[PDB]
């Protein structure tokens, strides 16, 4: 829960160090372009005061001095008007002198035109420096993903890493372009707008800065009173998505057993109560401004009344009070959006230390470049003793030796260390105190890429990225023409159901009509592994959802028909594993018993009492 | 965005005289914030231009009344703005759900189950959050300009030409930047969702990407998405950098010309001095109402693509409906007569099923079998009308199935689908779907028939153990047997198992089938399975391969007559 705010902030700010030339020239350009829109109102007020001095002075007796005119005004009973006359610089009998007004306005216009191309450039440079430090972070995260060990990816929540490279970089981008453009400028418009507002009148500036505590207490009391409602609506919309999910995912079981009426009544009874919960949460949290703008007018009324009452007394000039009104309006704006600038900074700095924690984690084992080549296949293990977390040994001692061209087939109960053993062979995890030697040479000292690009593995669960079926099948060898993709898509029996689909080989299987079955999604994956033309093929229950006849056809055309290569066949259906070259029965590591099907069945062991659950039907 | 407006004028129809109470309060609340400078111009003109000390303090009472009338109709406008924008969003998802529930299996599976929930829960809430933002904080930009012109006409109308020229150019120079920015801004959201998807695919398949060493291809297909997103976000910020400067320059130049053209009037004696103070605040209020309004136009491109998906769901006419004159037999006792049924996807080269023709008598049992993808997956969903047969006819004992009311059809078909799905709640309310009024001891009979009694009875609260949302607490065959019992207590005329016993082992499959044979002694049972050990006892068995049927018979007359079935059962012995 944003357990750091200082070091994370400094690291995120120093992330802009490479773009320091375009950050210094944004800091110094949003200062000289913002302290020129503050001195603009002063010039405008001087222009309007040149008008007033002439207008209220041209009707006085021409010839009399200013002090004599004030004395005459005060002598006829006009006291407040005499104070007004003494309060400004008038010369009786002279008009407006439009030369001075024109020269003042020609300077106000000039530095209003300069200030508008001094902010367009400040915004363009700020965009360039933001959308170039974002590219670096996004390309550093992607370079870290391909270097983290698998033990990091499969030891987190389901979407914990996904909503850290996707939703936590967007917040960093938001809170790095909002606190350089919208949070820095609306602190200079609170510093300069207030230091120029104090050289005018230090009394009226006290009627404005007591609306910062007032507009903060009210905006902190509305938010911390709209909590029984901002949580009772986020929880009531959670019962809407928990009902729509279970009425859409089990839709064929709602249609049949015709509880459509009940499932619709339940939705209509908790939609009418999420409407009510959201109404209060959007009303109380929506009235946060009509209230910080109410004390932006309680201050404006006081400023206007006191400023008029003080011009009438001559303690200040009308041209100063005109500028003071604009300063009040510029100072009372940064407050109406000070919560919607602070809650989006806590969010953007909270999802900015998780990213650097991800970037601060340990990389992989820094592989050794040797480029090992598998000649025949001697995958032989030697006393492998892998353990996931110290204290619970998963795979104990085992010495499963392979052969240059046979198909060793691993069987056992669920949770016996088969998929984990496949992960050990692929060096996804590191073996502990055991050799894993493939064809004599140890793969424990071998470049991971060269080893993995020569094995060829399919797993129980399938991966299909957003693309066509053709693109998924051609992923194992992306430099193969369609005459080699369709060719190695007929040995995986995806051709027989791909024409069934509305547009075969182009179905775009991320958004399809749900017409691809679970075993049909495994045939596509097998076709992908056939493209690579591997030399040590492992099928770790890849043919689990498919038919048991297509299973025996695939693992007889690309697992036994291949005289050159050796294959591991891990599966639960023993019918396709019988008569398959050294079945290995394993139970939580510690391979119990092994051999070919005949010798293994003719010994009355765990395999013999396991082949009756499937064939004998005794359990 | 012709679908956002067609979907926005349709569903907030009833809340017409609830946005007409918002567009009449946002007018009073903006003609009262424009009236404070109006009366300040009278403090400067009636109390400052003269001595008239009391006229400054007694005219502050008018200012304090206006600032309260401006807030009672500004918090009273957020009460009706976020009360029609919550009725729209209620009626919108209540109509999305009501239309989705009319979908068939083919149409429901075309959108999905999660892309269909994120199309009715958090997809509505974007248009729903657009209505409460375009009636409370976005119509005040046109109002503060149009009513500002009329206020500048009320006060010394001679110099209202400045505000009649300064706006037509503040909404025209802002309609050009926005016109060029909108297309480059909706293209940037389809482009940042194209990198969140690349990352999602790379993280999910991080175990197989490294297996093919296809890491030179990744982060080079990501370097073409990042560097493409950073060219559409660096270009949308090239137009967004012209909004504040141009809009503030128009206001500043209008303000500078205001003092010149107002001094030319005041010197002539046909204008007062407080009118400049009033106009300089009208311009500033218009600037403030335009800047923050154009800064929150990011919602329109991101809520106009949500409306596209919602309208795609809402413009999907269902193809499976009850006939205008449905035949209603007294009893629908199972007799399936599938003749020449050919189900073909629209545009597909080869039909899923082709010329399948088999009939099952009154109380027998059939077993269809075939390889993966060989049609049989779709055969069950034709009997209960989850799909429409294109060029064939299946009939249940008296009538074509599509010439039969679908609800009375479903009322006597106990379906056990491929994957067992259980609803959140208790076992007592999850297997209650079968009968909904079964006695307590009657629900103990299905759990015995389905071989599910010995795990739900060995529980503290008996048949009341809480089930998870999707029933994920029961891992496998436990869920499958609960789903079997659900249909077991319906006493249907047609038991319809679609790859049900696959999840179970061999002993419990034979136990459940024996229990059915001893209980449903006269119900028509249709079993679909890739196994053979659950097909031996079937009264008739058929094999279908790549669509068409290859052989119809019993086990003995088909094991020595169909080579496909022979090689199917060959990979079964041990
Ligand atoms: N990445 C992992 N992190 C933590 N525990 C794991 C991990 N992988 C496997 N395990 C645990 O170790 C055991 C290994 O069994 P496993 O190799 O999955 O056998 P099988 O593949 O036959 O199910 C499992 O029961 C699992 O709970
Ligand atoms: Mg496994």
């Amino acid at each position: 829960r944003t357990r750091d705010f200082k070091g994370s902030a400094i690291r995120l700010a120093r992330r802009l160090l490479p773009q320091r030339a375009l950050t210094l020239a944004v800091i110094l350009l949003g200062v000289g372009g913002i302290a020129i829109g503050v001195i603009g109102p002063r010039i405008l007020g001087h222009a309007t005061d040149l008008l007033f001095n002439g207008v209220i002075g041209r009707e006085l007796p021409a010839g009399l001095t200013k002090e004599q005119a004030v004395e005459a005004a005060r002598a006829r009973g006009d006291g407040t008007f005499a104070d007004l006359l003494s309060g400004m610089d008038i010369v009786p009998g002279q008009g407006v002198d439009f030369g001075a007004v024109g020269r003042t306005l020609a300077l106000a216009l000039g530095l209003y035109l300069v200030a508008a191309l001094l902010v367009w450039v400040q915004a363009r440079l700020l965009n360039v420096t933001v959308q170039r430090t974002m590219v670096a972070l996004r390309a550093e995260v992607q370079e870290k993903i391909h270097r983290l060990p698998l033990s990091y990816f499969d030891s987190r929540q389901r979407g914990e890493v996904l909503s850290r490279v996707t939703n936590d970089v967007d917040n960093i981008q938001n809170s790095v372009s909002m606190t350089i453009s919208q949070l820095l400028t609306s602190v200079l418009t609170v510093f300069a707008v207030l230091v120029m507002m104090l050289t005018i009148s230090p009394l009226l500036t006290l009627f404005t800065v007591v609306t910062v505590p007032a507009s903060l207490w009210v905006t902190r009391w509305i938010t911390r009173r709209s909590q029984p409602l901002f949580v009772a609506q986020w929880r009531n919309t959670g019962r809407l998505a928990a009902h729509l999910e279970e009425t859409y995912s089990g839709f064929t079981i709602v249609k049949t057993f015709g509880h459509r009426e009940a499932a619709a009544g339940k939705f209509a009874e908790l939609n009418s109560e999420t409407q009510q919960s959201s109404f209060g949460a959007q009303f109380f949290s929506g009235l946060v401004s009509p209230a910080t703008m109410f004390i932006g007018n309680l201050s404006y009324v006081a400023v206007a009344v006191v400023g008029g009452l003080q011009v009438a007394t001559g303690q200040i000039t009308l041209g100063s009070i005109q500028a003071f009104i604009q300063y009040v309006r510029q100072f009372n704006q940064p407050l109406t959006q000070v919560a919607g600038m602070y809650n989006t900074l806590q969010s953007g700095i909270a999802s900015a230390e998780r990213v650097f924690d991800l970037l601060d984690t340990e990389e992989e084992s820094a592989d050794s470049p040797r480029r090992a080549d598998v000649r025949t296949g001697r995958v032989e293990f030697e006393h492998v003793s892998f353990s996931y977390v110290p204290g619970t040994p998963v795979i104990e001692d085992l010495s499963l030796v392979a052969e240059p061209g046979s198909t060793v087939a691993i069987v056992g109960p669920t949770g016996a260390g088969k998929t984990t053993l496949v992960n050990l062979l692929m060096r996804f995890y590191d073996v502990d105190s055991g050799r894993i030697t493939i064809d004599g040479v140890d793969i424990a000292s071998v470049s991971r890429e060269s080893l993995r690009a020569s094995i060829g593995m399919v797993l129980q669960d399938t991966w299909l990225f957003a693309g066509t079926i053709y693109d998924n099948i051609a992923y194992g060898r992306p430099d193969a023409d369609e005459d080699e993709v369709i060719e190695a898509a007929t040995a995986a029996y995806v051709d027989r159901f791909v024409h069934t689909l509305p547009n075969g080989y182009d179905t775009r299987v991320d958004d399809d009509g749900g017409a691809i079955s679970a075993g049909e999604k495994q045939l596509i994956t097998i076709a992908r592994a056939v493209l690579a033309r591997p030399k040590l093929l492992v099928l770790d229950e890849a043919t689990s959802s498919v038919d048991t006849r297509t299973e025996l056809l695939i693992a007889h055309a690309m697992a036994e028909l291949r005289r050159d290569r050796t294959s591991f066949i891990i599966a639960h259906r023993l019918s396709t594993i019988r008569d398959a070259d050294l079945i290995l029965v394993m139970d939580s590591g510690r391979i119990i018993e092994r051999g070919t099907h005949e010798e293994l069945l003719a010994r009355h062991g765990r395999y013999w009492e396991m082949t009756r659950v499937h064939l004998g039907g005794i359990k | 965005s012709n679908m956002l407006w067609a979907l926005l004028r349709q569903y907030v129809r009833p809340y017409r005289w609830l946005l007409a109470v918002v567009a009449v309060l946002q007018v009073i609340s903006n003609m009262a914030s424009l009236y404070l400078p109006t009366v300040n111009a009278a403090i400067i003109d009636d109390g400052v231009a003269k001595g008239d000390t009391a006229r400054i303090v007694e005219l502050g009472a008018v200012m304090l009344g206006v600032t309260a009338l401006q807030v009672v109709c500004a918090v009273g406008a957020v009460f009706f703005g976020a009360r029609a924008a919550t009725g729209f969003g209620h009626d919108l998802r209540a109509a999305v759900f009501t239309h989705v529930t009319t979908f068939s299996a083919e149409e429901a599976g075309r959108f999905g189950a999660a892309s269909l929930l994120t199309r009715t829960t958090n997809d509505v809430g974007h248009i729903q959050q657009l209505v409460q933002l375009t009636v409370t904080m976005l119509i005040t930009a046109p109002i503060m300009s149009i009513g500002g012109i009329f206020m500048a006409l009320h006060q010394d109308a001679g110099l209202s030409w400045l505000l009649l020229v300064s706006v037509p150019v503040l909404g025209l120079a802002n309609y050009w930047i926005i016109r060029h920015l909108m297309p480059v801004f909706t293209r940037m959201q389809s482009l940042i969702d194209g990198i969140n998807r690349v990352l999602r695919d790379q993280l999910s398949g991080i175990r197989v990407i490294r297996a093919f060493a296809r890491e030179p291809l990744e982060r080079v297909r990501f370097a073409e998405a990042n560097q493409t997103l950073s060219d559409s976000a660096l270009e949308a910020g090239r137009w967004q950098a012209l909004m504040l400067p141009v809009t503030t320059l128009v206001i500043n130049v209008s303000s500078v010309a205001l003092i010149w053209f107002g001094g030319l009037r005041i010197d002539a004696g046909q204008m007062q001095v407080g009118s400049l103070i009033a106009f300089l605040a009208y311009f500033m209020q218009i600037l403030m109402a335009v800047l923050m309004a154009t800064f929150m136009l990011v919602i329109f491109p991101r809520a106009a693509v949500c409306a596209d998906r919602i309208g795609e769901v809402l413009s999907t006419q269902t193809a499976i409906t009850n006939p205008a004159d449905p035949v209603r037999p007294a009893a629908i006792a199972g007799d399936i007569g599938v003749h020449d049924a050919t189900f073909c996807y629209p545009g597909a080269d080869r039909p899923v099923l082709q010329d399948v023709s088999f009939t099952v008598p009154r109380g027998t049992t059939t077993a269809v079998v075939g390889s993966t993808g060989s049609g049989k997956s779709t055969l069950i969903s034709l009997i209960c009308r989850l799909y429409d047969v294109t060029s064939g006819s299946l009939r249940i004992d008296g009538v074509d199935v599509r010439d039969l009311d679908i609800e009375q059809l479903w009322s006597a078909i106990g379906l056990v689908p491929q994957r067992g799905y259980l609803f959140s709640g208790t076992v007592a309310e999850n297997l209650r779907y079968g009968r909904a009024d079964a006695t307590d001891d009657e629900m103990w009979e299905a759990l015995r028939v389905a071989a599910a009694a010995d795990f739900v009875r060995a529980h503290p609260q008996g048949l009341d153990m809480p089930v998870a949302q999707g029933g994920i607490n029961f891992s496998g065959g436990q869920r499958q047997r609960l789903a079997i019992a659900r249909a077991v207590i319906r006493r249907p005329a047609i038991y319809l198992f679609d790859d049900a016993f696959s999840a179970l082992d061999v002993h419990t499959d034979a136990r459940v089938r024996d229990a059915l044979r001893e209980v449903a002694a006269d119900a028509t049972v249709v079993i679909v399975s890739q196994r053979i050990s659950t097909v031996i006892e079937a009264d008739q068995v058929v094999v279908i391969d790549d669509g068409r049927v290859v052989g119809i018979g019993t086990h003995d007359t088909l094991l020595a007559d169909c080579p496909i079935y022979a090689e199917f059962a060959e990979s079964q012995a041990l």
